[PDB]
């Protein structure tokens, strides 16, 4: 069949969270509070396209 | 004889042409009825022969917990 095709890693490198579960289970709240629009915005655009290659950037 | 009991020559005449036509149509309509039946079972295509397939009612078209699907 067709070619699957696949970004390569310099669209994949980042700075990480380089962060524990509990660490970002203590400011949940606010995180939810303050970064909402750009969360919403990525999960929008994952749940409508249903592809990670079209909602990376 | 021929005029208390039995029929007139033209009746029974136009009766066995009658006869005739309608056996006739009938047996037409036989041999339609076999091809009709040989040709849309074999594409079928048709009101008969249609052997039921899944409903698409049943298809739940809410968004999922993973959107991977």
């Amino acid at each position: 069949p067709g070619i699957v095709e696949l970004p390569s890693l310099e669209d994949l490198k980042v700075q990480e969270v380089k962060v524990s579960s509990s660490v970002l289970k203590a400011a949940a709240h606010h995180y939810g509070a303050q970064c909402d629009k750009p969360n919403k915005e990525f999960m929008l655009c994952r749940w409508e396209e249903k592809d990670p290659r079209r909602c990376l950037e | 004889i021929a005029r208390t009991f039995f029929d007139a020559p033209e009746k029974n005449y136009e009766r066995t042409m009658a006869i005739l036509q309608i056996e006739s149509e009938k047996a037409e309509l036989r041999l339609k009825e076999l091809e009709v039946r040989r040709l849309m079972r074999a594409k079928g295509d048709g009101p008969w022969f249609q052997y039921p397939t899944i409903d698409k009612a049943l298809i739940d078209h809410s968004p999922k917990a993973t959107p991977d699907n």
